[PDB]
């Protein structure tokens, strides 16, 4: 089958910008039949081109398409706020006919680095009494989205049992905010006394440790 | 012709 | 005006069947294509296939001929996707659409026509798991010791989704509820956060409304060091 390759996978833009997405084909563009797609969260895909470079009905002005070779190529000439969403390319082809996607670009709002406010929360006692001790570090209102979160029980670096949840981009200012929560047993909180994060980020000057000790 | 016959004649057509 | 209406969301065991349904309005159902896309949670659009509305044939994606049956009712202008023996891999929105096919010549070819979906339904969620409506724990996330963090962990509920709101709404500034994750317990957990003065943390109060519609449980607590 044909893959579609959407490079990159996030597009850091400013609103305002002028915005390219790239659809990179294993063959030849014009040899399929190609659209277009935007998608944002919680909806349908909304069709924006269709072929090389005809408008949808209802589609702003400001989107145009463009294939030569294996490139076919979205253009937005003024990124609105509403434009900032995930495009899908579209390529209907091949022997065994099939509708292939490419894996999608996700254009983000590129603002100034941020570093993130670190916290980190001891398991409550509500949910100690439950038999299970959930420990979280709470990186706030950073960018870019890269951090490196490490967890320390001890200073033994802890691997398997966190979970890590980023929000959307805040509509405000543009920031993400991520959770790492360390998950352990009632039991294995106990016998540990010094919990500890430690983050690592594009805006800070050198990584922030955020730990509490148990019972203090 | 129903633009489906279309489509199905050009799925016949990508199989050559 | 054209549009399409599909069935509401599905909470299926594995090894269960679904059916899901794409009604047709404001155009002839018998005259366009519909394709079946699907979307896993984080993931891309998966072409399941298409169903000629026009014959009930239906074509099936390379990796889609076995558990996945496309059927049509012109009657009710309605398509259908029933899936069989669902999988937790199953687990995903499913997306109707209507295919359009047009262009000039006398045989359709990518020089010279068009292939697109111009209209789509809203989705249909299916959520394939082998755990029971649970609703959530709430426990909180106490401030520490010129900003504070607080927050609340909505832990262990089935299915998504949990709503969570701060001083009911009042409190909107500061708040991020992160996306729910699924636990190796088959159960969803997210924490919800604000960011307040430090000096209102004996002065104003904070409490988390969570919303879990699926099991109509619905808690205030109250967060404080
Ligand atoms: C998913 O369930 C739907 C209904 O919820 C199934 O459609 C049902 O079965 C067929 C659909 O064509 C309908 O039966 C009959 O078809 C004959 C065709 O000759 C017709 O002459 C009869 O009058 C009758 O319509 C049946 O009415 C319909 N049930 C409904 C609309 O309630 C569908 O088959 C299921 N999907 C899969 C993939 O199995
Ligand atoms: C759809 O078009 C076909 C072919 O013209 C016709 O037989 C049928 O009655 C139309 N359906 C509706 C609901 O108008």
């Amino acid at each position: 089958e044909i893959v579609l390759t959407q490079s990159p996978g996030t597009l850091s833009l400013s609103p305002g910008e002028r915005g390219t997405l790239s659809c990179r084909a294993s063959q030849s563009v014009r040899g399929g039949y190609l659209a277009w797609y935007q998608q944002k969260p919680g909806q349908a895909p909304r069709l924006l081109i269709y072929g090389a470079s005809s408008r949808a009905t209802g589609i702003p002005d400001r989107f145009s398409g463009s294939a030569s070779g294996t490139d076919y190529t979205l253009t937005i000439s003024r990124l609105e706020p509403e434009d900032f969403a995930v495009y899908y390319c579209q390529f209907y082809g091949g022997s065994p006919r099939a509708l292939t996607f490419g894996g999608g670009t996700k254009v983000e709002i590129k603002r100034t680095v941020a570093a993130p406010s670190v916290f980190i929360f001891p398991p409550s006692d509500e949910q100690l009494k439950s038999g299970t001790a959930s420990v979280v570090c709470l990186l706030n209102n950073f960018y870019p989205r890269e951090a490196k979160v490490q967890w320390k029980v001890d200073n033994a670096l802890q691997s398997g049992n966190s979970q890590e949840s980023v929000t959307e981009q805040d509509s405000k200012d543009s920031t993400y905010s991520l959770s790492s929560t360390l998950t352990l047993s009632k039991a294995d909180y106990e016998k540990h006394k010094v919990y500890a994060c430690e983050v690592t980020h594009q805006g800070l000057s050198s990584p922030v440790t955020k730990s509490f000790n148990r019972g203090e | 012709k129903n633009e489906q016959e279309l489509l199905e004649l050009d799925k016949w057509a990508s199989l050559w | 005006q054209v549009q399409l209406v599909q069935s509401g969301s599905e909470l299926k065991k594995p090894g269960a069947s679904v059916n899901i349904s794409c009604k047709a309005s404001g155009y002839n159902f018998t005259s366009h294509a519909l394709n079946w896309v699907r979307q896993a949670p984080g993931q891309g659009l998966d072409w399941l296939g298409w169903i000629n509305t026009n014959t009930g044939n239906p074509t099936y994606a390379q990796g889609f001929t076995g558990r996945f049956v496309f059927s049509l009712d012109t009657s009710v202008g309605s398509a259908y996707l029933q899936i069989s023996s669902l999988k937790a891999e199953d687990s995903a929105v499913y997306f109707c659409a209507r295919v359009r096919f047009h262009g000039s010549g006398s045989f359709p070819q990518p020089a010279d026509f068009y292939y697109y979906m111009d209209v789509w339904g809203k989705g249909t969620t299916v959520t394939v798991s082998s755990a029971s409506t649970k609703g959530p724990s709430v426990f909180p996330l106490a401030p520490s010791s010129g900003t504070a963090a607080l927050g609340c962990l909505v832990k262990d509920y089935f299915p998504e989704p949990v709503t969570v709101s701060w001083n009911s709404g009042a409190l909107t500034s500061g708040v991020h509820t992160f996306p729910a994750v699924l636990q190796s317990s088959g159960l969803y957990s997210l924490s919800s956060v604000v960011t307040v003065p430090s000096s209102s943390l004996g002065t104003q109060t904070y409490i988390c409304n969570v919303n879990h519609k699926p099991s109509n449980t619905k808690v205030d607590k109250k967060v404080e060091p």
